[PDB]
RNA sequence: UUGCUGCAGUUAAAAAGCUCGUAGUUGGAUCUCUAGCGUUUACUUUGAAAAAAUUAGAGUGUUCAAAGCAGGCCGCCUGGAUACCGCAGCUAGGAAUAAUGGAAUAGGACCGCGGUUCUAUUUUGUUGGUUUUCGGAACUGAGGCCAUGAUUAAGAGGGACGGCCG
RNA sequence: CGAUGCGGCGGCGUUAUUCCCAUGACCCGCCGGGCAGCUUCCGGGAAACCAAAGUCUUUGGGUUCCGGGGGGAGUAUGGUUGC
């Protein structure tokens, strides 16, 4: 109270403070990479995704539709890009 | 829905100088808001702040000295003449000797007493002392 | 808060502040074309081909990447459908309530919530035709 | 190789010019530059002393300098003196229809073609290796702006040097004070 | 405070809080005038200066009188940075 | 104690039982001149026009004053000023603020280029018959250029989809 | 300030679906929207009280309905709706 720089919070407090209520917006949503275990082919999916995804490389489900983020299947490995 | 963010922005300000907070957020900025923070800054009332720049409509951060007593805006928007100038003076202001309304005048943003010395009437936006 | 009821929800999308393209992306601007028009094919909606796009091939915005809209890529191609998208959306719930009030006389409930989406329809119909997309003459049944 | 507007070539542009002329039969670069070209280049004194290079170019070929931009500044570089060269799009700035204008503004004015998103795309155009994350405006007691851009760490030790060439070269072509800091994340 | 002829023309000029920079009252009896001690640089002894800090009945209510104190002390270095 | 400035409506008198909705009022950032113009207003400043009396107000010892328009100097030197006059209508500057639009199945701007019809009323010293150009229009068959043309996506709102919930 | 209802997000450890994850039931935090509650010289009010009934002579965010001492009186008459 009295003396916080609104202009400089500290970035725990940033990334706890809602995405909208933000001193600047930005997403709690990111783009990773799936390894599927029975295929070679990368494929790209948003963290908080909406349809079922298929690997075309093998004809598998890879993640699927959820009230939040998308549960990925068992064995595919997902990374975080940049 | 929101009308008239400088009503928003003023009545922040107010609050926050009320409260005695050292600093304030005001959302959304627009250069009306500016060009009166600007006025306010001029004659030594709050100080430096800063527009913090989104893609959408930014937001300002003011730095607050003790001095505000009040910051108020008139709406809506009415039409004065330098004839009736004093009436308007004489109504808001707490003293002769201190106190300003800002007119948007062709020239443009500007405290009454400017108003007076370029010689030229607008509309009232607020008051501040 | 909305149009017709009491609740102030605060639940959308926040877009990040870098528009510049993601340096992963390997899509260009006419191969993200060539795949919005083989998806406006099959049949959607430019809600849909957004989300499809979106989860599937890793395109985070379609306007980022083109430096163009989707209803807008198909308007200049005329891969556009008559009715707009929302429009269209709101008829076809329309009907459905009217399709379930037919049978159901005592349904207050139901009668209710139709004049609710009539008035949406009504209130939409009203700025297409102020923007003339839409013709003049254009009524609802 | 350039193509002024005005149809009349500067002693400093005709210089650079044969400078990149090297390039296409030195290096493996030739399939890029052929089919591109310049159309002005100029030299500022920033720092007090310290001379940077302004390369102007058209707009519609500035996406595939973007490409070769990263290499060629380091190849301009050595070619001539060790001095800091940039790439500026050539933007036809349109003035604001005022109620006394000429019988020349018969369309609307594109927002592209405003001041404000103009002096954007060049600060933009400017520091293309580092994207622009942040910008902020401060305000100070005398009543003079300050513009303080928020860059990534990604390519950091890439232009750290470079922070006193931008805050120079700034104020020559827009007459607004820039400063450059490094937000951690 | 000055008329034109030039002399000053008031009982006594009143004392604004240190903190919120507002005019401490006549019958303020929560305003608070607080003397902090200067230590030598090498011994740590009193060496009989001060520094002066006044609190007005707001500030001391609120219960932000402690952090007006702790970040004034900061300021004037009696208090070490971090 | 009729509140525009400036009032009330939990209990003193008082918010419709509740929601929709046309008219009404209000409405988010953002765009730095070639005799005709520039996108048009509102707003604001200036100018001319606007009966005296009245009101404000200059001058003047009605013996003072309310008044009056007179009077003052040893034939003369004087005065009978000046201001205000809502709104609207005329006039010239300013362009902040607030409305409106300038190019989106490109019949869009700017440049030289092909033809159809008609006409100007100079011209072959003047005069009668044909054909002209120059001066001036609508219609078009193409071409070059525009850095060619859509600001952002509201902690505004509609709609889409996802897993729930009562 | 601690709870609570719905959804989402992150994280030790108990348990059930044998076990590994993964779903439930708990547990500790966070975020948004709701039903409320306790405390407070923020500030109001004639007070009772109210985190709104606050930001009101330091009086202007937008807009609808509506009161003007007590009775007569929600009466009389007229209109309109209804068997």
């Amino acid at each position: 109270p009295l003396a916080k720089d609104l202009l400089h919070p500290s970035p725990e407090e940033e990334k706890r403070k809602h995405k909208k209520k933000r001193l600047v917006q930005s997403p709690n949503s990111y783009f990773m990479d799936v390894k599927c275990p029975g295929c070679y082919k990368i494929t790209t999916v948003f963290s908080h995704a909406q349809t079922v995804v298929l690997c075309v490389g093998c004809s598998t489900v890879l993640c699927q539709p959820t009230g939040g983020k998308a549960r990925l299947t068992e064995g595919c490995s997902f990374r975080r890009k940049q | 829905v929101r009308m008239n963010v400088l009503a928003d922005a003023l009545k922040s300000i107010n609050n926050a100088e009320k409260r005695g907070k050292r600093q304030v957020l005001i959302r959304p900025c627009s250069k009306v808001i500016v060009r009166f923070l600007t006025v306010m800054m001029k004659h030594g009332y709050i100080g430096e702040f800063e527009i913090i720049d989104d893609h959408r409509a930014g937001k300002i951060v003011v730095n607050l000295t003790g001095r505000l007593n009040k910051c108020g805006v008139i709406s809506p928007r009415f039409d004065v003449q330098l004839k009736d100038l004093e009436k308007w003076q004489n109504n808001l202001l707490p003293s002769r000797q201190f106190g300003f309304i800002v007119l948007t005048t062709s020239a443009g943003i500007m405290d009454h007493e400017e108003a007076r010395r370029k010689h030229t009437g607008g509309k009232i936006l607020g008051f501040f002392f | 808060g909305r149009m017709h009821a009491p609740g102030k929800g605060l639940s959308q999308s926040a877009l990040p502040y870098r528009r510049s393209v993601p340096t992963w992306l390997k899509l260009t601007s006419d191969d993200v074309k060539e795949q919005i028009y083989k998806l406006a094919k099959k049949g959607l909606t430019p809600s849909q081909i957004g989300v499809i796009l979106r989860d599937s091939h890793g395109v985070a915005q379609v306007r980022f990447v083109t430096g163009n809209k989707i209803l807008r890529i198909l308007k200049s191609k005329g891969l556009a459908p008559d009715l707009p998208e929302d429009l269209y959306h709101l008829i076809k719930k329309a009907v459905a309530v009217r399709k379930h009030l037919e049978r159901n006389r005592k349904d207050k409930d139901a009668k209710f919530r139709l004049i609710l989406i009539e008035s949406r329809i009504h209130r939409l119909a009203r700025y297409y035709k102020t923007k003339r997309v839409l013709p003049p003459n254009w009524k609802y049944e | 190789i350039v193509k002024p507007n005005g149809e009349k070539p500067d002693e400093f542009e005709s210089g650079i010019s044969q400078a990149l002329l090297e390039l296409e039969m030195n290096s493996d670069l030739k399939a890029q530059l052929r089919e591109l070209n310049i159309t002005a280049a100029k030299e500022i004194e920033v720092g007090g002393g310290r001379k940077a290079i302004i390369i102007f170019v058209p707009v519609p070929q500035l996406k595939s300098f973007q490409k070769i931009q990263v290499r060629l500044v380091r190849e301009l570089e050595k070619k001539f003196s060790g001095k800091h060269v940039v790439f500026i799009a050539q933007r036809r700035i349109l003035p604001k229809p005022t109620r006394k204008s000429r019988t020349k503004n018969k369309q609307k004015r594109p927002r592209s073609r405003t001041l404000t998103a103009v002096h954007d795309a060049i600060l933009e155009d400017l520091v293309f290796p580092s994207e622009i994350v942040g910008k902020r405006i401060r305000v100070k007691l005398d009543g003079s702006r300050l513009i303080k851009v928020h860059l990534d760490k990604a390519q950091q030790n890439n232009v750290e040097h470079k922070v006193e060439t931008f805050s120079g070269v700034y104020k020559k072509l827009t007459g607004k004070d820039v400063n450059f800091e490094f937000p951690e994340f | 405070m000055q008329n034109d002829a030039g002399e000053f023309v008031d009982l006594y000029v009143p004392r604004k809080c240190s903190a919120s920079n507002r005019i401490i009252g006549a019958k303020d009896h929560a305003s608070i005038q607080m003397n902090v001690a200067e230590v030598d640089k090498v011994t740590g002894r009193f060496n009989g200066q001060f520094k002066t800090y006044a609190i007005c009945g707001a500030i001391r209510r609120m219960g932000e009188s402690d952090d007006s104190i702790l970040r004034l002390a900061k300021a004037d270095g009696i208090v070490s940075k971090n």
